[PDB]
């Protein structure tokens, strides 16, 4: 149309900032727990199809094995995001032979949001905002983080942030159950009901990712055993 | 309108709606105060969260050793900004061995700014900066706006509900001058009180405070360190 | 109407609007006036504090373009330091490469073509400022030279450029500039501020002052406290 | 639309040989008439 | 900038690319341009609306156009895209789905990224084995026994489905065909030679050999058509 | 003055083949409100124009619509005073690219139909608009003599024995067709006074000797000089005199 | 620079600024070349307004090489932008193979240039056809270059204002057999049909080509053939 | 060069470059693949199929690598590029890890070039969906399907274009391990699949497969003429 992509509205918003954070609310629910014991990670599948493979739809994605991410929105978008991460951590492992702290890669994948426009940039620019929220989750040295990143390049730590469709109604319900010193079991377990009450199908371990990503321990995918084993309370 | 989706387009009135479309970005970021005295220039900033599970966005950024600014308006051009600074005053220490002057600083990023608001397809930082910093001239306060337009301030609050705060600022700026660092703080503190709603108060949660000075680096306070500062200010009437 | 609309486009009469519409926010600034005397140029600023927040200093419309070249802006202060540093790098690249200070004739006719670049494309707009520089030398003597958004650079006597243009330039007419020096000048300039300073409209104006001229050897600098003082007292009293 | 007017020209082309049964040479011109041209 | 960009390489609401939609309009009022496969060669007979007799017969071919010692070209519609094409089409070149997939990048390229309007010109190549190949503004190109493009291509591929035997064809048949196919597809009902253009492909003593027909052999097969459509008559 | 699309808002063609963009950089010659004459004799070429000064403060020095491209060529600029003066550094700089390149003083001819040619590209490219500014070259050739070329937004160039440009140029213009009908090789006391008449019986002026910048090139003189106060007086004494 | 084109193609298959372009040819000053047997000729009404122009400042018949002219009906800025194109073609020709440039191989290259513009980013099609006479391989050639980009091999032709009479007028009046003297008759009495006032030997402008390469008529020479008109 | 943002996002959110490529998907022959046990089968309808067609040329179903291939549907000429760029990345993904690519790299490399059109300045998304099969260096059979967004997912039998709602629905009832048991029985799968949309029958069916440590067979039209009759057959007897 006539607006181009970096254009202001008359209330101070960027035109495609605002629009490609109403690209999240049609994504899958994705609901992340800061717990001293570590960070939880849970995001629905939203199978549409019996014969689509659960074990396809990669929503969580081990950045490090220190760092794990969920994503909700537009899943394709999160890509060019993620191997950025993955990218950028491995080169200051090159470099500082450490682990990068969670809000530092938090931190360099917000910069490239909003590194977008139409004139004056180079052929490898992009031209639209990343219409994916992320969800930074792993243990450095200040211990287990969580951090939210939206299309606008805003990344702010969260005790317990659900970003998606269900955004509204599983935050609601996330500060009802969340207080400070918990187990890791019960942000895992809290997580899972209230996925459960969002979700459009009826909760089971092959339709849900679990992460956790503990002290000590690495990264970790939840199993259809270990996610059986916490289904099966609720 | 049609004067209004381009920077690159005169109004009939001779505005430009793009850049003060942009200025209205730092009107939505929270309130923060800059005010400065004979020999310390502080910040204060009421930071903001988005949930009461979520973290207060970080509103003070460290520049170099002797200059510090504030942010208001999209924190992702914050970023993009306080690095270009960041690399600025890096730049000069590599090749003055000095401290870049805060005057000198806020000029360059005035023309960085003013370019994007005259081409093509460009959009204007939509973030509003309030440096402080300490050179051989003194303690300054600048405050940065969309439009490249700059502004050497004695105290200046931006962001949300900041006027209320220009007022205490206009009303107390006599006695900014000759108050030492305790008070010079406090007076930000109650001029940041002024921007709050009646039942909000300031607490260690959403408060930040930056200190530059003649023998002091330029430092950030936080939730633990608020704690010197906000006790002694009474409560508002 | 879409005629108006980019840089590029003429309307139907042959007249660029985007150019017009960048002069008419010379016209909303305030006004700064120059005034070319025997031995020198003296800049006078009619310089408002929009509040008491900020400090004696802060938006300088008087610029130092180079040593001996001054430069009055009026309208938007974000483009008038932008051709103050294109002005700037005008004058460095002048005595890079020829080795002497750069004549204001040709520092005018310089820095215009990069004024009237950007009235020519849709890629860019036009500058929103209008400047006059001035400068004094031995040889080449006093110069005053006014550019407006378009490109046009005329020497001047007398100039002046913001809201109150019109009411300065009959004030500037009453002087005899030809005859008197800078000192006596400084006095007048002052006093045209002053008379064109609107109390009941926005008030609080801060008396920006500057001067080039044999008085200070070619080098163009702030007029002193000690004397711009005693012009503001000269002004005040003139309006009784 | 096009099948309709093919049989109805294909009629049309019986009703100029002056016949009641439409062969498959009438509907053969009916297409390069209706279709084509 | 973005006022005046018509954005051509964009997607219409019905995932259709309006502009390559119109460039095939544009071809449908060119031009009509044959080809047809035989077991022992090709041929391309193309429609000539440069039938002024005051133009001046100059160049081997106008339509017709030779890209390589083994392939022969016509095309349909924009005639000066026409020329960009064949000479790329040249410096490309070889097999000829190869040269055809080649060019119909370029021409894909054109309805994906770039901003300019496509390449409105329809393509028929025949080269040596013997294929004959159609391509569109859009780079989709097929291989064909007997295809049609330009005015009234609709018209002559029926005329071709029906009476394309496949396998059993020769050039004198292929030939025979293209007379009589043109002869419905003209609006002229004489169909003389001055406003045909033919030209035969076929492998001779280990040679490809592309030959335009001269007027006086297209007249002979005109003669041949009409006292055989005679024939017919004879009949009735 | 049919329409559709953008063919009024960038240079690309109407319906019924015209550039409006181009049309209206025309117009913008006559937004000055100056009108420039030029008239060629037998060993001469004047350029003449009329300088406006609507207040003592500007410095009438600086105000002058006549410029110095060389040494041997002159011209004189009508219409936006911001687009005359690009044109004018680029005809300087094309004048000393070609004396660097080819080693001989540009020809009044080439200097133009160069200067066209960077004036044809605003009409054939949409992102830029012409320049709203009418160029008069006039200068001594080494063999031809005396030349005079118009040198228009629209990237037309024309030698001419007397033309003149502006808001006047058609009354202007019918005036120096009435002189030349009568087919006298004017000197060069002769040629100033017609192009000085020409601009006075237009405009309705009668001359002071501060109204008008008179510019010559002779055969004599092959250099291109503006006439001062003193020397534009004595013309029109003469002129007044008759 | 505008990187998007400015020629699009209509809902009904058309390159409709590719007409628009067509419409200023025909606004254009009259243009008439014929081919005789033993050369070309080029003639065009170059008439101007007043007699304060220069007529033979601007040339509207320019040679390309020793053997090749040009003359136009159109948009006269336009034409001496493809007039430096074809001859800096030309040279590039001559300059890799060291042979003068066939005519009909330099109508190929300026006609790319033209198709260039109507398909090219940010420009429009050049407002003018190009008539182009030549002699190689000792016969005469005449070609047209419209501004879209297609190239027309003419026996004669007629461009610009009143073409369409024009083209009729030559249909009755010209034959194969034609000499290169009468040619030029023929040419003059194409003009004279389209031409309005009477047609002197300046506001006329004719270039033939032959064996000895093409050169521009000059006033005296056009003179005497005006004569025999009347 | 051409810097201008086709893809933009729409007030609601939504990429209208991207939805429209997929509508253009709508408009394509249906492809229907169906992974099985030891074989994996793709079969692509040939919507019109006119006498004087080369069958040859037309070809919806391409081999990437000699044990990866894909059926699109969609913009044939968008799809080719898809195809050659795919078919490059192949050779070299083989010359760096000496190993032919698996069945995920190659879809998610097509897969990551179509987003790249989705956020690219002046690039249209490509308007074509592929469902990519083939075997990894284990044997195990992965069937893939790319849409113009870039999203991939692996499928136990999926269908693509005009017919893909009818005929998904046709596989999620139809498709169970007894009717993967042997290749034959994969096979009718397809063509019951293809034959809910396909009208005429087994004249509008291409099908072709691909076995384990063995390259892509093309079907000729009597053995799907063949197959075709086994599906009557068996119509009747469970009548």
């Amino acid at each position: 149309y006539d607006r181009g992509v970096n254009t202001f509205s008359p209330e101070g918003r960027l035109f495609q900032v605002e629009y490609a954070i109403e690209a999240i609310k049609l994504g899958s629910t994705a609901i992340g727990i800061q717990t001293s014991e570590g960070v939880c990670l849970a995001v629905e599948k939203r199978i549409t199809s019996p014969l689509m493979e659960p074990s396809s739809i990669e929503k969580i994605v081990e950045i490090d094995a220190h760092i794990g991410c969920a994503m909700s929105g537009l899943i394709a978008d999160a890509k060019t995001l993620i191997d950025k991460a993955r990218v950028e951590t491995q080169n200051h492992w090159f470099t500082y032979n450490e682990t990068m702290t969670v809000e530092s890669v938090t931190q360099a994948v917000s910069n490239l949001a909003l590194q977008f426009g139409e004139e004056d940039a180079d052929p490898g620019a992009m031209s639209r905002p990343f219409g994916v929220a992320l969800l930074f989750g792993g243990v450095d040295e200040k211990g287990p983080q969580l951090f939210h990143m939206d299309p606008s390049g805003t990344f702010v730590q969260c005790d317990a942030r659900a970003i998606g469709s269900a955004s509204e109604g599983a935050q609601s319900s996330l500060q009802e159950v969340y207080h400070k010193s918990m187990t890791l079991k019960e942000a895992i377990k809290s997580s899972l009901i209230i996925l459960k009450q969002v979700m459009e199908e009826k909760l089971n371990a092959t339709n849900i990712e679990l992460a956790t990503v503990q002290p000590g321990q690495n990264f970790h995918m939840f199993t259809k055993e270990e996610l059986e084993e916490v289904i099966k309370d609720i | 309108n049609q004067y209004d989706n381009d920077v690159t387009v005169w109004s009939p009135q001779g505005r430009i709606h793009q850049i003060e479309y942009a200025m209205e970005a730092v009107k939505q970021g929270s309130a923060t105060v800059g005010l400065k005295s004979k020999t310390h220039a502080v910040l204060v900033a009421l930071k903001r969260a988005q949930s009461e599970l979520a973290a207060h966005q970080k509103k003070i950024l460290h520049v170099d050793n002797h200059i510090g600014i504030s942010i208001a308006g999209l924190t992702a051009d914050a970023r993009l900004l306080c690095n270009f600074m960041r690399q600025e005053c890096l730049d000069s220490r590599f090749v003055f061995d000095r401290p870049l002057p805060v005057s000198r600083l806020v000029s360059l990023i005035g023309s960085k700014t003013q370019i994007p608001t005259q081409r093509y397809g460009r959009r204007p930082y939509g973030v509003g900066l309030l440096i402080a910093g300490y050179d051989d001239m003194g303690p300054h306060i600048f405050q940065t706006c969309p439009s490249a337009n700059y502004f050497d301030c004695r105290a200046m609050s931006i962001g949300a509900r900041s006027q209320s705060a220009r007022t205490y600022l206009e009303r107390h700026m006599s006695e900014f001058m000759e108050c030492n660092l305790n008070e010079l703080v406090k007076h930000g503190l109650r001029a940041l009180r002024e921007t709050l709603p009646a039942e909000q108060d300031l607490t260690t949660k959403n408060v930040s405070i930056g200190i530059v000075g003649k023998d002091l680096e330029f430092t950030i306070y936080d939730d633990d360190d608020v704690s010197p500062f906000l006790e002694g200010l009474e409560e508002r009437p | 109407t879409g005629y108006d609309l980019s840089a590029s486009t003429f309307s139907p009469d042959g007249r660029v609007f985007q150019v017009e519409y960048a002069m008419k926010a010379v016209e909303n600034s305030s006004t700064a006036i120059g005034i070319r005397c025997k031995d020198g140029v003296v800049f006078g600023v009619e310089k408002l504090v929009l509040s008491k927040l900020y400090e004696e200093g802060s938006n300088k419309r008087l610029f130092n373009v180079d040593r001996h070249v001054g430069m009055a802006v009026a309208g938007l202060l974000a483009d008038a330091r932008s051709l103050a540093d294109i002005a700037r790098e005008e004058a460095s690249n002048f005595r890079s490469n020829f080795g002497y200070n750069i004549p204001l004739k040709h520092l005018a006719d310089r820095v215009a073509m990069y004024v009237h670049a950007y009235t020519l494309y849709s890629a860019v707009r036009p500058f929103g400022c209008s400047f006059m520089l001035g400068s004094y030398s031995v040889n080449d003597g006093a110069q005053l030279y006014m550019i407006d958004p378009s490109g046009v650079s005329y020497g001047y006597w007398g100039c002046a450029i913001g809201k109150a243009r019109q009411a300065a330039k009959t004030e500037i007419e009453k002087l005899q500039m030809k005859e008197m020096t800078c000192r006596d000048i400084v006095k007048e300039v002052a006093k045209i501020i002053y008379i064109v300073h609107d109390e009941v409209k926005d008030k609080a104006f801060e008396l920006e002052l500057s001067w080039v001229g044999e008085l200070t050897n070619g080098r163009h600098e702030i007029v002193p406290k000690d004397i711009r003082e005693e012009a503001e007292k000269y002004a005040k009293e003139s309006l009784k | 639309a096009d099948i309709k007017a093919i049989c109805t020209e294909a009629g049309l082309m019986a009703l100029r040989e002056r016949r009641m049964k439409v062969t498959n040479e009438d509907f053969k011109k009916s297409k390069e008439n209706v279709l084509y041209k | 900038s973005r006022r005046y960009d018509s954005r051509t390489t964009i997607f219409s609401p019905e995932g259709r690319l309006y502009q390559v939609e119109y460039a095939m309009e544009a071809i449908g009022h060119a031009g009509t341009c044959l080809g047809i496969l035989a077991n022992d060669g090709v041929l391309l007979a193309a429609e000539r609306r440069n039938i002024h007799k005051l133009l001046d017969e100059v160049f081997f071919s106008e339509k017709i156009y030779k890209l390589n010692e083994d392939m022969a070209c016509s095309v349909a519609g924009i005639t000066s895209d026409a020329n960009v094409l064949t000479n790329e089409l040249r410096l490309i070149a070889i097999p000829c789905e190869q040269l055809v997939t080649a060019l119909c990048d370029i021409k894909q390229a054109y309805t994906q990224f770039g901003g300019k309007r496509p390449f409105g010109v329809s393509l028929l190549y025949i080269g040596w084995g013997f294929q004959l190949y159609q391509s569109d503004p859009s780079g989709n190109y097929g291989g064909w026994k007997a295809t049609c493009i330009g005015n009234n291509s609709a018209a002559a591929v029926s005329m071709l489905k029906q009476d394309y035997k496949e396998g059993e064809m020769t050039l004198k048949s292929a030939l025979a065909l293209a007379i009589k196919v043109l002869n419905k597809t003209m609006d002229v009902s004489k169909l003389s030679a001055e406003k045909v253009e033919i030209a035969t492909l076929t492998r001779e003593n280990g040679k490809t050999v592309i030959r335009v027909l001269k007027q006086k052999e297209v007249e002979q097969l005109i003669k041949k058509h009409e006292e055989e459509e005679a024939k017919a008559e004879r009949e009735k | 003055g049919s329409s559709a699309g953008f063919d009024r808002h960038i240079t690309i063609f109407s319906p019924e083949g015209r550039l409006y963009q181009v049309e209206y950089a025309f117009k913008a010659i006559n937004q000055g409100g100056l009108t420039s004459v030029a008239v060629r004799g037998k060993d001469c070429a004047v350029i003449v124009t009329q300088k406006k000064v609507p207040d003592k403060l500007l410095d009438s020095s600086t105000v002058t619509h006549l410029f110095k491209i060389t040494e041997n060529i002159g011209c004189v600029m009508t219409g936006m005073t911001a687009d005359s003066r690009s044109q004018v550094q680029r005809a300087r700089y094309e004048a000393a690219n070609w004396k660097y390149k080819y080693g001989y003083e540009i020809p009044v001819d080439m200097l133009c139909k160069r200067i066209a040619d960077i004036s044809q590209v605003y009409t054939q490219n949409a992102e830029m608009r012409p320049l709203g500014c009418c160029m008069i070259l006039i200068g001594i050739d080494e063999e031809q003599g005396p030349q005079v070329y118009k040198c228009d937004p629209a990237g037309y160039y024309c030698g001419f024995k007397a033309t003149a440009a502006g808001v006047k140029q058609t009354e202007s213009t019918s005036f120096l067709e009435k002189k030349v009908k009568k087919k006298f090789d004017w000197t060069f006391e002769q040629t100033v006074e017609t192009a000085i008449t020409c601009l006075s019986t237009v405009l309705s002026i009668d001359f002071k000797p501060s109204e008008i910048e008179v510019g010559v090139v002779t055969v004599e003189n092959p250099k291109f000089r503006i006439l001062t106060e003193a020397e534009i007086d004595a013309h029109l004494v003469a002129l007044a005199e008759r | 620079g505008y990187s998007f084109s400015l020629t699009t193609f209509s809902p009904s298959g058309k390159l409709v600024q590719i007409e628009y372009a067509l419409a200023a040819v025909a606004g254009g000053a009259p243009s008439v070349g014929i081919k005789a047997a033993n050369g070309v000729v080029l003639a065009t009404e170059k008439k101007q307004k007043s007699i304060l122009y220069d007529e033979r400042s601007v040339h509207k018949v320019e040679p390309i090489t020793k053997h090749i002219g040009l003359v136009y009906s159109g948009m006269g800025p336009d034409y001496r932008v493809l007039v430096h194109r074809a001859r800096k073609l030309a040279q590039q020709y001559y300059l890799v193979y060291q042979e003068p440039i066939p005519t009909a191989q330099l109508v190929q290259r300026v006609a790319s240039v033209m198709q260039e513009y109507t398909q090219s980013g940010g420009v429009r099609p050049f407002g003018v056809s190009l008539l182009i006479c030549g002699w190689n391989e000792g016969r005469p050639y005449l070609f047209q270059s419209d501004p879209s980009g297609a190239y027309f091999a003419w026996k004669a032709t007629a461009m610009g204002k009143n073409y369409v009479n024009g083209k009729t007028f030559l249909e009755k009046r010209y034959n194969e057999d034609l000499e290169l003297e009468d040619a030029i008759h023929t040419a003059i009495l194409t003009l004279k049909e389209s031409f309005e006032g009477q047609m002197t030997e300046d506001n006329i402008e004719v270039g033939i080509c032959n064996e000895a390469g093409f050169r521009r008529l000059t006033p005296t020479e056009v003179k005497d053939y005006l004569a025999a008109i009347a | 060069s051409y810097d201008r943002a086709i893809t933009v996002f729409s007030p609601d959110g939504h990429l209208f470059q991207v939805e429209y490529a997929q509508e253009a998907v709508k408009k394509g022959s249906t492809a229907v693949g169906v992974r099985g046990r030891d074989i994996v089968v793709l079969g692509v309808e040939k919507k019109s199929v006119a006498k004087l067609q080369d069958e040859r040329t037309v070809r919806k179903i391409c081999a990437l690598d000699d044990n990866v291939c894909m059926a699109f549907a969609g913009l044939t000429a968008d799809a080719r590029i898809v195809i050659n760029r795919a078919r490059v990345e192949c050779q070299s993904h083989r010359l760096t890890v000496e190993d032919p690519v698996t069945v995920e790299y190659i879809t998610r490399y097509i897969a990551s070039l179509k987003q790249r059109y989705t956020q690219s300045n002046g690039r249209r998304p490509f308007g074509i969906s592929a469902l990519i099969v083939g075997f990894d260096f284990d044997g195990t059979p992965r069937l893939y399907q790319t849409d113009p967004s870039g999203t991939y997912h692996a499928w136990k039998a999926n269908a693509i274009g005009r017919g893909a709602k009818s005929v998904r629905e046709f596989l999620e009832k139809n498709y169970t391990d007894e009717a993967i048991e042997t290749d034959d029985l994969t096979i009718k799968l397809v063509i019951k699949a293809l034959l809910e949309v396909v009208q005429s029958g087994g004249k509008n069916i291409e099908l072709a497969v691909m076995r384990r440590d063995q390259s892509l067979k093309i079907l000729n039209p009597e053995e799907i003429e063949k197959y075709v009759a086994e599906i009557e057959k068996e119509k009747e007897e469970n009548e």
